[PDB]
């Protein structure tokens, strides 16, 4: 009023801690993908 | 052996384009000129707090970058000497040497009391008072420390200055 | 012999480079946000009342 | 929000591989085609009727 | 005139063609450097360049032209060859490398079946105008990066070479033209997704970019062997590894996504049906597209160069060395016996058509 | 093959080298027209070597061991 | 230098003023004089503005260089150093630069002539107009540099406009005008050892067969401190010069052993440390750079001064009149020969020449 | 931690002998790297006139006789033989070193002020 | 090639020369003339010349040495026993 | 705020005049409601544009046109 203070109820919560989730799928599907990749990539070059 | 130099040939600074050489050497002058104050490359030369200001002058709110200022380490491929902090007399060598060895063109800016006039530690006794008692300076910037925006408008006058050079134009008229 | 992920998954992520590419993905992320970058002279930069400058 | 002021340096150089692609492929194949045309420069430069 | 005029330009029409195709080249190396500034602001929330030139379209000429007008540092004006021995040769070197670089089918200023040789041979002669600039040097900073340039060239010349030798391997032939026909059905991304990633890699190493930029860090060797160069030696420099970003990041296109091919066949005839192909409008706009499409891929890893530099810390030489040596070098090898093995295995060994 | 082209693209290649340093020495102003310091020859203080400042020993031919010489 | 420059704190000009000095004779001191130094931005111009700045001497310096100013300002304190733009073709700036001045020191003269002035408009017509200018401010002290040679009747026309730019002065602001005679003069970046320093000296069997008696620069800076403050030297002519007489030959040679570029013995021959020409060539190159060339090149008219050498008049007077000892080329070669030295660098040792040294080193240039 | 080259580790000497061999030690040091001033500060003179510099200096405190200021004027002799041969100087401040140099009457001195 | 070519005749003659470019009293100098008595030399005077006998033979007098010595001869046969060869570098000598 | 769609707004509300001269000093061409001149001559504009960030919605056209001070 007279002053600069904090509301009654006081501020919400705010967030601090860490927040850096995963994302991707595993490790298995890539390689799985690079080897279909790979494995018909091949294909198309055997058949040139 | 008779000579009769005129009375009152303007000097550079006000003598308007009369022929066409005047505007062939003007536009040398510009085209120069205004590459010069676009890429405007400082060294980094930071030597105490007025060396953070300078720092956020490359920070995004004002982005140095957007104007053509880049601050290279080396004084060779830098034109442009901003003494952002108090020069020392154990300091006092290595500034004049590193300065030396900028090659023309070359300007100097002096920011904060401490290169000015040697501010808060004037009446020390290790503390050189104003960084022109080593190098010419081109601009004083006044503040403890300057601003960014005080910088930045220091920087706009030197550019101001390059603008109105007229060295090829000197030698067309006063050589 | 007491890791948790196998050696296939461990190099999965260490040949693919997986942490680099996620730094790659969050700095693309930026590069669709608006910068901070003020137009000095033509903008100011906040000033307050309590504010020291010539005398 | 895609900045298109950070796209237009790219733009300009898309327009300077264009240049030295639009030019080659076709001085290049002009030439050829004209100098095909027959042994004299009455032939290769003026183009008949029929 | 008028007869004497129109057989004079046939007598100096292929000198316009070549002016033209290094000024092609140079506008994009000039304005690299521009989208390198506007790429890493936004990415870093400023805006780069804008300011110089309408909206930033003259930043390039600006730093060329305040260079070129800026004394030349050096102990004696008869000492010009000292400073510039090593720029021009370093400029030379990326220059000549970019005459067998197809723009379209058969449009490379010079054509051979040792192409693949030429380009790797050319490359490795820049390498030799960066140690030049360490002529015994007073300078303790232009020393310490010349020890660093030589070990980053241990480090991919053996990794960058190999990698395409596996691909003139697979289409058994050295003739870039030819490697990029050989894509039509397939683009080499596919089947050598690991390739295209060492020789990117291997391209950063080979222009000293960063995470690779142990020539020239600033917060270890000042700048590097450029520390004692200013005006026209630093320009050159400049231009070359500039240049040499622009050849990497064309080549990868080349090796790996077809070069010139279109990305879509049907889009490539669609386009083209609404030009005769009696008439020189066809081949004017045959040319745009072919090139336009070198154009796009070669700017994605032109794109990729600055984004890798926004993304990543710079790695220890030391540190790359064994990297190449026990990761690279072992892959790599590695493949080149995978991949006969598999062409033999399937009656599919390559030849050339 | 044909390889004409390819050898005027070699000259203008040779030629473009040398037009980056004649126009920086045909474009630079003298140096009476600057501060006229004099020549660059004679400003010893300019053309020495770079030390961060101040001068260091002067070890231009001294041995420099080599870590990576078996790489 | 030393630490206070006037023989007295209070001084009375030829105008009858009064001026006070204050301080012991440093930064932070003043003089109480205000002097005006024309051309300041030139090689002995800079000179005479630190000799005078540096006691705390107000200096007007008119300019037409606006980069070549700017390192004139850190020899004084605030507000010493005064700068005015200035053209010898506008009378209102010339007579903007002498109105507070006490003294006026006219350093403005040239040996080239160029597309807006000639020999005479700089040599004698910029000193005439500075010297009525002084007289008409009422400024108590004039200073004229005139060359060496100076002699109106002389076939040079260097020589020759030297010569009556003395007498020129003399009439305009009068009988209290001094004029220096100075001899060429070895320094930092000294035009008299550029032209030795050069490697490609083209001519050098015809240019540098004059014989002179070189002075210190920074003498001569100190004889005008001594000639501006003192007013027993109105109305004199000083020739300041050397003792020991040399020829360019003499000295061509003896740098030429400093330097060390006779390490390898075929380099100083191919690269051109020699480079005999015909004099009827030297003069068509001379000839044709005078209008080609937009630098001052070595022009016709030093081609003749090549001829003459450097005669003293008895008459004048010397350094022994100002109460100084002039100072010896052989003390002071090495010094500012050194910095064009190849590679030193201290790699074994450096050669360090004393004054015994170079004297030595002219014995063996001489013998055959 | 390894301490710099050419550091000595300081030690208060009780013995007046003793102190007199170790400032003779250190003169033939100053001596023996007269010639290493000249070439690492690129000084105007001979290493001859160095060494004739030294031996003055060192003379002006031939006749100091209380022992605990010859253990601090040799402590600092010692840190000044450091800074010289480590380059730690700047050519500046040897320059102006070398660059020292009968006196007015009492008129002289009144006729401009004196101090 | 490593090795020393010193003579006692040699080295003794070096020594007076080096001896009499100072202010010695006497300039008859030979190996029983002593620095403090007969050449008349003080502290400084005698390391004065110490020193420049070091940079004649490229030798440098050990601290309990230049302390003790007394007369030329012990000069001298310091020099003998003590004087090397400077290293060359790999190139002066397999060449 | 980097938007080409925002520039197109800007450019459409100025006019080709007002935006060339932004062209020149600004290097960005902004649009908003005036406030008001000072005695030297200089107009001073306030931003409506949601898409506008915190530190810009107040801006100043000077007088010149190649220089600004
Ligand atoms: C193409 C599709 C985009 C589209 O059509 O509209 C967006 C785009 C303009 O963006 P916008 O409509 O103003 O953004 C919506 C709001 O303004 C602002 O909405 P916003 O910024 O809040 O939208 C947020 C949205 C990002 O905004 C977008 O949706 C843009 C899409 C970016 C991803 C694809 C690239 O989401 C993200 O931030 C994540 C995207 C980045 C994730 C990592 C990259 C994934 C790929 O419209 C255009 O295509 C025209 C601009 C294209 C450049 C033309 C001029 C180029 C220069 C030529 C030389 C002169
Ligand atoms: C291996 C699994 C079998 C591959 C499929 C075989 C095949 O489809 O061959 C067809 C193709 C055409 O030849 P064709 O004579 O007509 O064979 C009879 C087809 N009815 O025959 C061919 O042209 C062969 C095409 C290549 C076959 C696949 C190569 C795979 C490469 C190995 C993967 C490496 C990654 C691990
Ligand atoms: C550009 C051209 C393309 C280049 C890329 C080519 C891609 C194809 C790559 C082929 C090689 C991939 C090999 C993956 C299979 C072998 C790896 C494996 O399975 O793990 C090793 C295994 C040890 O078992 P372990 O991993 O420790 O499992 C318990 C961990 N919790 O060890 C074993 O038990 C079996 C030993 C291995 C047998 C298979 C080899
Ligand atoms: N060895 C020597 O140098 C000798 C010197 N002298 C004379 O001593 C005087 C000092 O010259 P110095 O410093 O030694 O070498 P400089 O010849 O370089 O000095 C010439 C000075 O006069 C100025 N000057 C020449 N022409 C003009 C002009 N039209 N308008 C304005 N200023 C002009 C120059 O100004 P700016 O630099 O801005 O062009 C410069 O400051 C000269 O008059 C010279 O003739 C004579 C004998 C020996
Ligand atoms: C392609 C290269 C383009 C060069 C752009 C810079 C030109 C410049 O800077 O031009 C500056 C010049 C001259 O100066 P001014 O500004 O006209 O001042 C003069 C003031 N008058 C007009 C009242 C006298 O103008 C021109 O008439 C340039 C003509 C160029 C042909
Ligand atoms: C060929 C080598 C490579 C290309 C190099 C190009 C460099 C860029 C040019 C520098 C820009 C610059 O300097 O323009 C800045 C200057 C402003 O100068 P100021 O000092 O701010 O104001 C002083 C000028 N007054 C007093 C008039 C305000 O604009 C001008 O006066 C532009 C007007 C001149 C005419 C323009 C149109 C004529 C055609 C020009 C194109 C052929
Ligand atoms: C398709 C060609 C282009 C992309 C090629 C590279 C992709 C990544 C390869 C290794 C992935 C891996 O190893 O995946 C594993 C990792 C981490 O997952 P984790 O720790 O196992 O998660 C824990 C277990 N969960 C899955 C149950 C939660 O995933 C990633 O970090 C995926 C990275 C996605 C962001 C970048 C994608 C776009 C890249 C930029 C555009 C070129
Ligand atoms: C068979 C499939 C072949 C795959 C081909 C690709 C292989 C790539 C290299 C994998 C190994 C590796 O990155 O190794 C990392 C090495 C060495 O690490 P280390 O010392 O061994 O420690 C790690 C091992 N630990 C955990 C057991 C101790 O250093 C580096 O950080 C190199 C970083 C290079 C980054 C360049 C990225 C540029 C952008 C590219 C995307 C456009
Ligand atoms: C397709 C396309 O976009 O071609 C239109 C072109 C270029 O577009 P761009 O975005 O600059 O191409 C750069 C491509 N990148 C964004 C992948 C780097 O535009 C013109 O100027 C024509
Ligand atoms: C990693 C992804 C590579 C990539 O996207 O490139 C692979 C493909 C296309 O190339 P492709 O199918 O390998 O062969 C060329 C196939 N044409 C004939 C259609 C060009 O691209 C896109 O369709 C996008
Ligand atoms: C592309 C960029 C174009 C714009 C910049 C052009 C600068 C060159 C003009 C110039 O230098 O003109 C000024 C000159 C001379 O004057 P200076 O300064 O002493 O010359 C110094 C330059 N040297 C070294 C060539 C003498 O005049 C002339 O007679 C030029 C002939
Ligand atoms: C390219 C052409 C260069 C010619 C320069 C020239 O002719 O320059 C020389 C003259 C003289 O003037 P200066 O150079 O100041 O004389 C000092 C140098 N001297 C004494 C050695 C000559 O200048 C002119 O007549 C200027 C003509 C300008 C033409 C337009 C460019
Ligand atoms: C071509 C496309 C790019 C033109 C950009 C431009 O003409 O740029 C405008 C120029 C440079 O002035 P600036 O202050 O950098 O303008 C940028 C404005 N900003 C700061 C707000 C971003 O101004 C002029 O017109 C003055 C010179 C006359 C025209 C000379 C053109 C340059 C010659 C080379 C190209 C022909
Ligand atoms: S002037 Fe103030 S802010 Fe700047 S360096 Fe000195 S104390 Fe720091």
């Amino acid at each position: 009023a007279t002053q600069d203070l904090p509301p009654i109820s006081g501020y919400a919560p705010i967030q601090w801690k860490r927040n850096l989730p995963s994302r991707g799928f595993r490790p298995v599907i890539w390689f799985l993908g690079l080897c279909t990749a790979t494995g018909y990539g091949f294909y198309q070059i055997s058949l040139a | 052996y008779s000579s009769d130099l005129p009375t009152d040939i303007p000097v550079l600074s006000k003598r308007p384009h009369t022929n066409l050489l005047d505007y062939t050497f003007t536009t040398f002058d510009k085209m120069k000129n205004w590459a010069r104050k676009s890429s405007f490359w400082p060294m980094t030369f930071g030597l105490a707090c007025c060396a953070v200001e300078m720092m956020h002058v490359s920070a995004p709110r004002y982005d140095q970058d957007r104007l053509g200022i880049i601050f290279r380490a080396s004084p060779r491929q830098s034109d442009i000497m901003i003494v952002a902090g108090t020069v020392t007399n154990k300091m006092a060598p290595a500034l004049r040497q590193v300065y030396d060895q900028m090659p023309y063109p070359r300007w100097v800016i002096s920011m904060g009391s401490c290169a000015n006039g040697g501010g808060y530690y004037h009446y020390s006794y290790s503390v050189v008072r104003g960084v022109d008692r080593i190098v010419p300076v081109d601009i004083y910037v006044p503040g403890c420390p300057p601003t960014s925006e005080a910088l930045m408008y220091g920087v706009f006058q030197l550019q101001k200055k390059m603008m109105d050079g007229q060295t090829h134009r000197m030698w067309y008229r006063s050589y | 012999e007491e890791s948790s992920e196998s050696a296939l998954s461990k190099a999965t992520k260490w040949y693919l480079l997986s942490e680099i590419f996620r730094g790659l993905y969050i700095t693309l992320e930026m590069y669709f946000r608006a910068p901070y970058t003020i137009y000095y002279p033509f903008e100011k930069g906040p000033v307050s009342p309590r504010f020291r400058g010539e005398h | 929000m895609i900045p298109f002021e950070a796209l237009i340096p790219y733009a300009i150089m898309f327009a300077g591989f264009c240049l030295g692609g639009g030019v080659m492929n076709s001085a290049i194949t002009a030439d050829i085609t004209k100098r095909a045309r027959g042994p004299n420069q009455e032939i290769k430069r003026n183009v008949g009727e029929d | 005139m008028l007869n004497n005029l129109f057989d004079f330009i046939e007598y100096i029409e292929y000198w316009l063609i070549i002016v033209a195709f290094v000024a092609s080249v140079l506008i994009v190396v000039a304005y690299l450097t521009v989208a390198e500034r506007k790429t890493m602001g936004y990415m870093q929330r400023r805006l780069g360049p804008n300011a110089v030139g309408y909206y930033g379209v003259l930043m390039a000429v600006a730093d060329a032209l305040k260079l070129l007008s800026k004394e030349i540092v050096l102990p004696h004006n008869g000492d010009i060859i000292y400073v510039m021995s090593g720029p021009l040769i370093s400029l030379f070197s990326v220059l000549l490398s970019w005459a067998v670089i197809p723009f379209g089918p058969g449009l490379s200023l010079l054509d051979s079946e040792y192409s693949i040789i030429y380009l790797l041979a050319s490359g490795s002669i820049g390498v030799f105008g960066t140690v030049i600039v360490g002529w015994m040097s007073n300078s303790k900073y232009t020393v310490l990066a010349t020890v660093r340039t030589t070990a980053q060239l241990i480090s991919y010349e053996l990794v960058l070479t190999t990698v395409v030798f596996i691909i003139a391997l697979i289409v058994s032939s050295l003739n870039i033209n030819v490697i990029i026909e050989s894509q039509y059905n397939i683009w080499y991304i596919i089947p050598f997704f690991p390739l295209c990633l060492i020789f990117f890699i291997s391209a950063l190493a080979e222009t000293a970019r960063p995470p690779f930029d142990n020539v020239e860090a600033e917060s270890e060797l000042v700048s590097g062997h450029m520390t004692e160069l200013s005006a026209s030696p630093f320009v050159i420099f400049f231009l070359s590894e500039y240049c040499s970003m622009v050849l990497m990041s064309t080549l990868t296109a080349i090796f790996f996504f077809g070069g010139y091919l279109p990305f879509s066949n049907t889009i490539h005839h669609l386009i083209l049906n609404l030009f005769d192909q009696h008439s020189i409008y066809y081949f004017i706009i045959e040319g745009i597209l072919l090139s336009g499409y070198l154009a796009i891929k070669a700017n994605f890893f032109m794109f990729s160069f600055v984004w890798i530099r926004a993304a990543a810390p710079r790695l220890r030489y030391d540190l790359l060395i064994l990297f190449c040596w026990y990761v690279l070098l072992p892959i790599v090898f590695a493949i080149v016996v995978f991949a006969p093995g598999i062409l033999y295995c399937f009656d599919a060994l390559p030849v050339i058509i | 093959m044909l390889q004409d082209l390819f050898n005027n693209y070699v000259i203008l290649v040779g030629i473009l080298g040398l037009i980056f340093l004649g126009v920086n020495y045909f474009i630079v102003e003298s140096p009476r027209m600057d501060e006229n310091n004099g020549n660059i020859s004679d400003y010893i203080e300019k053309s020495g070597p770079f030390e961060c400042g101040f001068s260091s020993f002067e070890q231009s031919h001294n041995p420099i061991p080599i870590a990576f010489i078996l790489v | 230098v030393s630490t206070f420059p006037l023989k007295s704190d209070i001084n009375i000009t030829k105008s009858g003023k009064t001026l006070l000095s204050v301080g012991q004779g440093g930064r932070s001191s003043r003089t109480g004089f205000t002097a005006t130094v024309f051309g300041g931005t030139g090689f002995l111009g800079r000179v005479v503005v630190s000799k005078l700045a540096k006691h705390g001497t107000n200096v007007v310096v008119p300019f037409r260089n606006d980069r070549a100013r700017r390192q004139l300002k850190v020899n004084g304190d605030l507000g010493v150093v005064n700068f005015v733009e200035f053209d010898i073709r506008n009378l209102k700036s010339i007579e903007d630069s002498v109105k507070y001045s006490d003294i006026v020191i006219n350093l403005i003269g040239t040996e080239h002539f160029s597309k807006n002035f000639s020999i005479e408009d700089v040599n004698i017509g910029a000193a005439e107009r500075i010297a009525k200018a002084a007289k008409e401010a009422g400024v108590s002290r004039l200073i004229h540099v005139s060359s060496y040679n100076a002699n109106p009747s002389s076939s040079s026309d260097f020589y020759a406009t030297k010569g009556i730019g003395e007498q020129v002065v003399r009439d305009n602001f009068g009988p209290d005008a001094t004029i220096v005679r100075p001899a060429p003069m070895y320094f930092r970046n000294s035009p008299f050892l550029n032209e030795l320093l050069q490697i490609k000296a083209l001519g050098g069997n015809v240019i540098f067969k004059k014989e002179v008696y070189p002075v210190h620069a920074l003498q001569v800076g100190e004889a005008i401190e001594r000639i501006a403050f003192d007013d027993a030297t109105a109305g004199q002519t000083y020739e300041l010069f050397g003792k020991e007489r040399y020829s360019k030959k003499e000295l061509r040679e003896m740098i030429k052993h400093i330097i060390h570029i006779g390490q390898r013995g075929y380099y100083p021959y191919s690269a051109g440390f020699y480079l005999p020409a015909p004099e009827p060539f030297l003069y068509a190159f001379a000839l044709i750079r005078q209008y080609i060339s937009s630098q001052p090149r070595f022009n016709v008219d030093q081609l003749k001064r090549s001829h003459i050498n450097q005669e003293i008049d008895q008459s004048a007077k010397t350094f022994t009149d100002l109460g100084m000892v002039p100072d010896e080329l052989s003390e002071y070669l090495y010094r500012y020969v050194k910095p064009h030295i190849s590679y030193t660098s201290q790699t074994q040792n450096r050669t360090v020449y004393s004054k015994e040294d170079i004297e030595k080193l002219r014995d063996y240039v001489n013998t055959p | 931690t390894n301490p710099t080259a050419f550091a000595q580790t300081t030690r208060y000497v009780k013995d007046s002998t003793e102190m007199r061999t170790l400032v003779l030690n250190l003169y033939r040091r100053y001596l023996r790297h007269s010639r290493g001033f000249v070439n690492n500060y690129n000084l105007d003179i001979p290493a001859s006139q160095v060494r004739t510099k030294i031996r003055q200096e060192f003379e002006r405190q031939r006749f100091v006789k209380d022992l605990p200021l010859k253990n601090v004027l040799y402590m600092k002799a010692q840190m000044e033989f450091q800074e010289l041969v480590n380059f730690w100087k700047q050519q500046c401040h040897v320059m102006q070193y070398f660059e020292s140099i009968k006196g007015d009457s009492f008129v002289q001195k009144f006729l401009k002020g004196a101090q | 090639q490593s090795a020393s070519t010193l003579t006692k005749e040699d080295v003794l003659t070096r020594s007076v020369s080096v001896l009499r470019g100072f202010e010695v009293k006497t300039k008859d100098i030979d190996l029983q003339t002593t620095f403090v008595q007969d050449l008349g030399m003080d502290s400084l005077d005698l390391n004065d010349a110490l020193v420049a006998l070091e940079e004649e033979f490229d030798v440098v007098f050990d601290d309990k040495t230049a302390n003790e010595i007394k007369t030329v001869g012990e000069v001298v046969d310091f020099v003998l026993a003590n004087y090397l060869p400077t290293e060359q570098s790999i190139n002066h000598t397999i060449r | 705020s980097s938007s080409i769609q925002r520039t197109l707004r800007n450019l459409w509300k100025n006019g080709f005049k007002k935006s060339f001269k932004q062209l020149q000093g600004y290097n960005d061409i902004k649009s908003g409601r005036l406030v008001g001149t000072d005695s030297f001559g200089n107009k001073f504009y306030e931003v409506d544009d949601p898409v506008e960030i915190h530190m810009r919605t107040r801006f100043v056209e000077y007088t010149g046109f190649w220089r600004q001070d």
